[PDB]
RNA sequence: AGAUAAGGGAAGUCGGCAAAAUAGAUCCGUAACUUCGGGAUAAGGAUUGGCUCUAAGGGUCGGGUACGAUCAACUUAGAA
RNA sequence: CGCCCGUCGCUAGUACCGAUUGAAUGGCUUAGUGAGGCCUCAGGAUCUGCUUAGAGAAGGGGGCAACUCCAUCUCAGAGCGGAGAAUUUGGACAAACUUGGUCAUUUAGAGGAACUAAAAGUCGUAACAAGGUUUCCGUAGGUGAACCUGCGGAAGGAUCAUU
RNA sequence: ACCCACUCGGCACCUUACGAGAAAUCAAAGUCUUUGGGUUCUGGGGGGAGUAUGGUCGCAAGGCUGAAACUUAAAGGAAUUG
RNA sequence: UAUCUGGUUGAUCCUGCCAGUAGUCAUAUGCUUGUCUCAAAGAUUAAGCCAUGCAUGUCUAAGUAUAAGCAAUUUAUACAGUGAAACUGCGAAUGGCUCAUUAAAUCAGUUAUCGUUUAUUUGAUAGUUCCUUUACUACAUGGUAUAACUGUGGUAAUUCUAGAGCUAAUACAUGCUUAAAAUCUCGACCCUUUGGAAGAGAUGUAUUUAUUAGAUAAAAAAUCAAUGUCUUCGGACUCUUUGAUGAUUCAUAAUAACUUUUCGAAUCGCAUGGCCUUGUGCUGGCGAUGGUUCAUUCAAAUUUCUGCCCUAUCAACUUUCGAUGGUAGGAUAGUGGCCUACCAUGGUUUCAACGGGUAACGGGGAAUAAGGGUUCGAUUCCGGAGAGGGAGCCUGAGAAACGGCUACCACAUCCAAGGAAGGCAGCAGGCGCGCAAAUUACCCAAUCCUAAUUCAGGGAGGUAGUGACAAUAAAUAACGAUACAGGGCCCAUUCGGGUCUUGUAAUUGGAAUGAGUACAAUGUAAAUACCUUAACGAGGAACAAUUGGAGGGCAAGUCUGGUGCCAGCAGCCGCGGUAAUUCCAGCUCCAAUAGCGUAUAUUAAAGUUGUUGCAGUUAAAAAGCUCGUAGUUGAACUUUGGGCCCGGUUGGCCGGUCGGAUUUCCAACGGGGCCUUUCCUUCUGGCUAACCUUGAGCUUGGCGAACCAGGACUUUUACUUUGAAAAAAUUAGAGUGUUCAAAGCAGGCGUAUUGCUCGAAUAUAUUAGCAUGGAAUAAUAGAAUAGGACG
């Protein structure tokens, strides 16, 4: 008799299971961005479908409409804030013209790879998972983070981590113990 | 069923209390008092959720039982006493004075007032009648009975109450050009200067009401509370003074002051 | 020749032969089948006295150019 | 040397009709009997207040001698009442039971008569070519079986055709 | 009574396909994804089956209404070459 | 994210279904399972049955305490501190669980009570009550029990109780104490007619009946019946009181009484103060409890309109003895055939009555959806109904109550067989039933509720346990160096080095890390977890990812071995009969991945239910033909055009500001007013408004809506616009670092020493009902034997 917790599904499987075009296209995407399932691509396409549906049912209404103006400006602002949509493209049809690689280009994994602290998206993935990162001054261990176009100036290594100092590390301390034993 | 209900679940409470849907199965049911439980505010939710002066019903009870808080001059050490529209709440500690008025979103605001303003309240008369032995009396919106009124005081008028005694200082009539407070419905919280009212003998007399920005609307006569004539009000209005900014200009102001 | 019998109830007998049970009237209800006419009083139930009342059901006379008076019936229904 | 129909015979399965006034379960209900409490007509166990009330004895105050007045233990007896359990009349509500009736759902059944398969079973060869009697419809009759025949109709005919 | 020209209403016919249709073919079977003139009736894979049952009509023969169990991946339409 | 594919054939195009495909807050089940957050959970079959243990009790300063209870007051000799028990007062009618019944019933939205009850709050509200009311009387306050308690007992047993003895109340049951004045009645007596009186009684509120008032758009006159206040008796005559609603016999008041007679404080705690004629004299505060009536609040009960799935192999139903209505009465808290008496013959139905079925509680909502839609909704919120089946009832404001009684029926418990006690569709839990659903745990710390009430209680609720019901995030490895094999470029010196490369290794390295332990701290009612964090904790044989498949549909083998129309596979087509791309295995590969498959149901696919949007010559389907009622649909036609103005939006250089904004502007776009034969309702009043109103360049005087109130009438709808209303949650959606996210409604900013501040929007929410603008479209009516309009 308490208020039920709301929950939602964040993805959607495609209609046709086996078609080679979608299969190898999304496998190219997963290989280029360092993902572990098709579920991430499904989630991103689900978010894009919702965004495109909002843009469609806003465009059915004419301009000068308060709802269209309000929510179109809100959506455009949220996209240019996350950096998936460039500043010149703010006309609500490029929002329809977006694709999933624009969203995947803003994940923390590929952002670390572009900043060059990884040398590979898989290195970025294991770094983020192993807590050697701080998007502001706070550790984040989620690769699908969607940085907000102002945090790239603050993406760096965590202060309480190796590659940020203040302790060498576990197997480094082990090797120091073994070489102190050999010193004895 | 079988008698009166004594509980009130969350998700059944009125939404303008701003009770979170989590943190408990139940809501504080207002006890019987001068106002309907829908258009009321318990002292527990007023002290805890609006003023943050307490964190628990236990702390609200600890405040109440030592007779700190008083409403309309009476102490009222009840956790679920229904405080309604224009009820004044005096905290002698902190020498604070609040008047329960709606903000324009339709919820009760923390409108701090001074002491000379806290020394009275307005009441909308609901019926004028003849009591026993021919004594005339009025009934205000908070169930107050006041005997021997002025004979010109008819229904849907506003009387100013002394709040130490139950006497009437003066009264505002009801016609065009009067500053009103909308208490009920979709336009709950606006202030809009009656232009004219249409009768419709048989139910729900309507009144047309236009704010300072010339944005007109219409309301049933049940939800209107005249608070003076145009310009000067008889009370201190809260922030905004009932304009009902659209969402566009609201976010423009939020981007202005930030 | 006429009757009555505890408990059982056709074990009697070729066979319920004989006897018993049922029965009138009012109300309720009435199946299969049918040549649609019947079956039918189908089957199967309830009531029924006395006394005191109540209600309804009629005739003949009466009206310038709605009713009143009077007389007499056994029929049904209901209530204490 | 294709395809293909039906009877009959074997095996298996599904449902139908079916004597048995079949059976079981559930619902509803006539009639009868009818608990319980409620409302009423009484009823009065018992308890209790008041007005008294008379006899027999104690004490006290007074003609002080019998005698007179007021109180105390005793027990009849009378009313004025008040509360009031059991029990009880009648009424309405009415559970429940019995016996019938009716409806619904399953469920047995000798036998009968279908359908579906299976299976290279038996008899024929009805249809597809003019399928060897052109096919088919309706209706009636008949015959082991497909089927045949009669009357009328149709072209889905084997004829769009004789100025 | 014929002939010519025209007209209304018929039974039809010939040629083409703008069009339609799966095609055969169709001046309606067209004006139907560029999907709406008005309206009635009927069908939803094939069998079981127009069967069983229950009504109702009929002298009867039968008519009207009318299932289910079960079973099956095809039956079927129009054309093509053999 | 408006998508199709395989299967009838020798081949083709179709109709048409079968099978595939995706999803499911739809369940079950198989295999597997590392982490974080969140979280459903004996509904489906049996509203079947229940062992055991809990789930409703409760006090202050303020009802009652001689506990033969604990203390110590030391202020107390009546008590006065705490306080079990019991009486008393409230509560136990809320919550919680379940969905059996139930198909105009419930329920939703929308009305109404001018047709009613309402504890509790909250605000007001009793000077009237001594009854022969001059002793009848305590009013510094009156009576009787009785529990607890003491003691004697009963039975096998129960929350069983008897007898005896005390004692209290805010328990019961009685009962007084406060003005004055006014008005009515009777009325002694004086006695006059003009007739006046002493005195007595009644006059609160509540109930019951009867009656009266509770009014009125306007102006004057004529005389009488008697003069009426005062007269200069000419008559000056006024003053005269009347609230509300759309509407009342309303509110309220007043007379006559009626009542077996209600209420009108015999109650309690703190503070103890002022006046003196200094007496326990008279006054005197802050509260608590109670109390009659009204209003209010929490409600409740009825109630208006419209709306519910499938069935005609249910077409007529209701009415004996209630069906529809009338009158009157009973009953109810009230309306009402709710019931009774009398009377009438009514009421519903092809616009689907009635009956039957529902594996039917309704709704908010859920799944799937290009749109339309289809299916589900036992279940977190609202509203109903129920406590094993029926029925009845006490108490109480509120129950037809069941963690309350009584009876019957069905099950069922204990007995020293006499008798007694029963209702888990509350929380755990246990049998059954099943394809199918968890601990007989901890706690009132939060959310709230109850009580006499800050304190007590609460299986309501929260916390943890079980939990692959569903959702969110997300490990199972990363980077080097060596050995091969590329692609440009320096050399263009034979094929020599190869810089920089992208992959493979019975090559090898140091780093990184969490799962997992765990000191601690945090966390929490106390813990377990989470977030932190010492120390420990990867090198493969480890810390090892599964499920299903590889002919097609439909991703991925003509690889190897075995079987040989066998075993078996195969959703469908089909594979298998000694060279199996389909079986059983190995290898390899593929799809999804801590999840995958299977069954069943449902949605899309399905334009295979077709309103959007099917088909009917031959594939299934035009009734044999015509008439014909209901139903559906139904020709055209009635103010158009032309002008003149006013002012809004979008523009437009001016940008006259530094990619923001203005005005005189060419135009478009929508509005309003007036005129062209064009009333497009007007009467009483007031504002007289815009006013011929003009005082000299801001003054003295026009026509009522542009502001109202009442009015007389007023053709009716449908449709459509706008608005009120349509609970929250859910849905969409604005904002916001839950570390991302599902979520949640939070938060953010400072000199952080004292603080400041934004929020918690908005939209949708059908139909019905309400108000409003339009008046085309579709209906409807009017003046035709003029008993028509103007007047
Ligand atoms: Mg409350
Ligand atoms: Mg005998
Ligand atoms: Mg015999
Ligand atoms: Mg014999
Ligand atoms: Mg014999
Ligand atoms: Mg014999
Ligand atoms: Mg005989
Ligand atoms: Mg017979
Ligand atoms: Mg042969
Ligand atoms: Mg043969
Ligand atoms: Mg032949
Ligand atoms: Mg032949
Ligand atoms: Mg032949
Ligand atoms: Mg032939
Ligand atoms: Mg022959
Ligand atoms: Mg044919
Ligand atoms: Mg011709
Ligand atoms: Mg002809
Ligand atoms: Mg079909
Ligand atoms: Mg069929
Ligand atoms: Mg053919
Ligand atoms: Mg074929
Ligand atoms: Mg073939
Ligand atoms: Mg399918
Ligand atoms: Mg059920
Ligand atoms: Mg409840
Ligand atoms: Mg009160
Ligand atoms: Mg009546
Ligand atoms: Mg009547
Ligand atoms: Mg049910
Ligand atoms: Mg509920
Ligand atoms: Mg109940
Ligand atoms: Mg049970
Ligand atoms: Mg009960
Ligand atoms: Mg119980
Ligand atoms: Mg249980
Ligand atoms: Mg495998
Ligand atoms: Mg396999
Ligand atoms: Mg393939
Ligand atoms: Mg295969
Ligand atoms: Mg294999
Ligand atoms: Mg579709
Ligand atoms: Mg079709
Ligand atoms: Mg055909
Ligand atoms: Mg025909
Ligand atoms: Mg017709
Ligand atoms: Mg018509
Ligand atoms: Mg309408």
């Amino acid at each position: 008799p308490r208020a039920p917790r709301t929950y939602s599904k964040t993805y959607s499987t495609p209609k046709r299971p086996y078609e080679s075009s979608r299969l190898d296209a999304e496998l190219k995407l997963a290989g280029e961005f360092g993902l572990k399932n098709k579920k991430e691509i499904y989630r991103i396409s689900f978010q894009l479908s919702k965004i495109r549906r909002a843009a469609r049912d806003l465009l059915t209404r004419d301009e000068k409409d308060p709802k269209r103006l309000f929510e179109g400006n809100a959506l455009i602002r949220r996209l240019v804030r996350v950096g998936v949509l460039s500043e010149d493209k703010k006309k609500l049809d490029y929002v329809l013209a977006l694709k999933v690689e624009d969203f995947l280009e803003r994940r923390l994994q590929t952002q670390v790879y572009k900043l060059g602290l990884a040398k590979s998206v898989h290195h970025a993935r294991v770094l983020i998972t192993q807590r050697h990162i701080a998007v502001g001054k706070q550790i984040v261990n989620i690769p699908s983070f969607m940085v907000r176009l102002d945090s790239e100036k603050h993406i760096d290594f965590a202060p309480t981590s190796p590659f940020g100092g203040a302790r060498p590390g576990r197997v480094a301390r082990r090797n120091a113990a073994r070489k102190a034993e050999a010193s004895g | 069923a079988r008698g009166p209900k004594k509980h009130l679940k969350r998700l059944a409470a009125p939404h303008h209390w701003l009770l979170d849907k989590l943190s408990g199965c139940y809501a504080p049911r207002p006890s019987a008092g001068p106002h309907k439980l829908r258009e009321s505010l318990p002292l527990i939710v007023f002290l805890r959720n609006r003023l943050k002066y307490a964190l628990n019903g236990r702390e609200v009870k600890a405040i109440l039982m030592q007779r700190h808080v008083k409403v309309d001059g009476k102490v009222r050490t009840d956790t679920t006493y229904p405080a309604g529209f224009m009820d004044v709440i005096t905290l002698d500690a902190t020498n604070e004075n609040f008047r329960l008025v709606y903000d324009v979103k339709g919820r009760f605001a923390v409108h701090r007032i001074t002491d000379e303003e806290a020394s009275y309240k307005l009441g909308k008369v609901k019926k004028v009648q003849l009591g026993k032995k021919g004594v005339p009396y009025v009934v205000t919106h908070d169930g107050r009975t006041i005997r021997y009124p002025d004979p010109n005081i008819k229904v849907n008028d506003t009387v100013k109450i002394d709040l130490a005694s139950g006497k009437i200082t003066d009264f505002i009539k009801f016609d065009a050009g009067k500053l009103v407070y909308v208490t009920g419905g979709r336009n709950l919280g606006r202030i809009g200067t009656i232009v004219h009212k249409e009768r419709h003998d048989g139910g729900f007399d309507l009144v047309h009401i236009k704010d300072s920005l010339d944005n007109t609307f219409v309301t049933r006569l049940n939800n209107v509370f005249v608070i003076g004539e145009q310009g000067k009000p008889y009370i201190s209005l809260p922030k905004g003074k009932g304009i009902k900014l659209s969402i566009a200009e609201e976010r423009d102001r939020r981007r202005a002051q930030q």
